[PDB]
């Protein structure tokens, strides 16, 4: 035997179904999620760090004067100087005339310290959703196991079929562009694909982890030595990569609505609460019983002792009973006013026992049903003071209803009598003739 | 801080967040005379309230002038055969005086 419904999203509330099977006694069943892990579907752009300028040595001549020529590198600069006449230690200092010789090439490259830190780029699409849930029905114990989300996915939890999902809604916290560095991620919607922007965020930015082309600028420049003495003068702007380590807004695991957490390795967006689920569950047919072996119920008692609205369980009743034989038999609440903390309850010869609930009404009406049998409860008044309420506009109290009803019927009743001297008036004038 | 039934979660230095579903407040009281019944029925909803108690007055108030103007067109109904008053006839022995 199957049942069919559906149920609010949430990480904590359980959920508590009664199924019939007519000629049977009825059977509950508790299920209760404990995640929901959102999975995107991306692909990586590049990945960027802090840079570094390399240097060989320079080369210069006592006398005369070379060229330099261009190399395919990464930003190659080359540049000759005139001039020179440099020193050196207690030497002869390399010259006799105007020297007119300097080399002066830089070189850029990725820093030794990329392979730790270094920000990366991603491109996000829908992906998948799963989760797992822990289940309980009858008499077996809690049994858990994972499945996906999709009207076609069975998985089998024990001796049970499931099918859930799809979700209610499509929403998610992602955006088109994502990146993602160290701990966290960060909606920084516009990387650059192949454009540097001289040290902002995109000035070394290799197309994989370990590439060989750094298509990107730093606005590097020479300079011409001086006194001379051996050495290579350059400049450029300070990397942009340390920038944006500093100035990072808000990470996307702190503005995140409907509080959901985000774990990194699959870019898990866990826990995100929103919309309900249809779900559809099978039974096997040996768990249920002959509905001449339960013990009938009748003879029905319900009184209320003392109930609060709050989040926890903060209303007791008691239930006066007169039995059939002594046994066990569920308790369960069909309408959604109040929830019962209890499940199932013992009953011995003349039941007389008592339970626990929540509310979120100032006059609850829930009406319950025992052991194939029904109840109304009607409760009472309860005074004011997370968890399962409704709140549907139906805190209306007695003082409320009854002005709100004195003052319909106040307008009602002028507004038709006057309606009834109109034509009181007219007929007068009808007949007069 | 103003927390709301959907709840609140902060977090300080490298201390572990922490979360409060703050609620369940109850400032007023439901039962007694009009005014502190208001005054419940204004607290629980911090402005669905207030906006409710507008409305409401709105309404209430448009009711009884249309009621009011209804009353005095029936009345000038009712005024209206009095057109055989100035004729100097029988009493009529209504709700009006006729000597």
């Amino acid at each position: 035997y199957e049942h069919t419904a559906v149920m609010p999203n949430k990480v904590g509330i359980p959920y508590k179904a009664l199924v019939e099977r007519p000629g049977y006694a009825p059977v509950h069943l508790q299920i209760q999620l404990v995640n929901t892990r959102i999975i995107p579907s991306t692909n990586l752009e590049y990945i960027t760090c802090k840079y570094k300028t390399k240097v060989p040595s320079p080369v210069v001549k006592c006398c005369g004067a070379t060229q330099c020529t261009s190399k395919p590198h990464p930003d190659y600069q080359c540049q000759v100087f005139s001039g020179v006449y440099p020193f050196m230690y207690g030497g002869a200092y390399c010259f006799c005339d105007t020297e007119n010789t300097q080399m002066s090439e830089a070189y850029v490259e990725r820093s030794e310290e990329c392979s730790i830190d270094h920000a990366k780029a991603y491109k996000v699409h829908t992906g998948t959703v799963q989760a797992m849930v822990n289940i309980t029905y009858g008499s077996v114990s809690w049994r858990s196991a994972d499945v996906y989300v999709n009207g076609e996915t069975p998985a089998k939890i024990g001796d049970a079929k499931l099918i859930i999902g799809p979700l209610s809604s499509a929403w998610s916290p992602f955006d088109n562009k994502v990146v993602v560095y160290g701990h966290e991620v960060y909606n920084y919607d516009f990387p650059e694909y192949g454009t540097g922007k001289a040290g902002s965020f995109g000035d070394l930015q290799s197309r994989t982890s370990t590439s060989n082309d750094l298509y990107a600028n730093t606005n590097l420049k020479l300079q011409r030595p001086q006194a001379g003495i051996v050495h290579t003068p350059f400049t450029q702007v300070p990397s942009g990569f340390e920038r944006w380590k500093k100035d990072k807004g808000a990470p996307l695991n702190d503005v995140a609505p409907f509080g959901c957490s985000i774990a990194l390795e699959p870019l898990r967006a866990e826990n995100c609460a929103v919309g309900s689920i249809p779900i559809s569950i099978d039974i096997p047919d040996a768990a249920f019983t002959r509905i001449s072996e339960t013990p009938t119920v009748s003879d029905l008692e319900c009184k209320i002792t003392e109930c609060t609205y709050a989040f926890d369980f903060g209303g007791i009743a008691t239930v006066a009973y007169k039995s059939s034989k002594a046994g066990n038999c569920p308790i369960h609440s069909p309408s959604g006013v109040a929830v019962i903390k209890e499940n199932d309850v013992t009953l011995a010869e003349s039941g007389s026992f008592t339970f626990h609930f929540s509310t979120a009404n100032i006059h609850p009406a829930f009406k319950l049903q025992v052991c194939t049998s029904a109840v109304t409860c009607k409760g009472d008044c309860k005074p004011p003071k997370q968890h399962t309420e409704s709140f549907t506009s139906a805190i209306s109290a007695t003082a409320w209803s009854w002005i709100k009803v004195l003052v319909g019927g106040t307008s009602a009743f002028i507004v038709l009598g006057l309606i009834a001297t109109a034509v009181v008036a007219l007929v007068l004038f009808f007949h007069r003739h | 801080f103003t927390v709301t039934g959907e709840g609140l979660e902060y977090t300080w230095g490298n201390h572990p967040p922490k979360r409060v579903w703050a609620q369940e407040s109850g400032e007023g009281n439901p039962h007694g005379w009009p005014h502190e019944v208001v005054v419940y029925y204004y607290n629980r909803y911090p402005l669905t309230t207030i906006i409710g108690l507008c409305t409401c007055v709105a309404i209430i108030m448009v009711s009884c002038v249309t009621s009011v103007w209804l009353l005095c067109r029936t009345r000038n109904l009712c005024i209206t055969p009095y057109k055989l008053a100035p004729n100097a006839q029988v009493p009529i022995l209504l709700a009006l005086l006729c000597c």
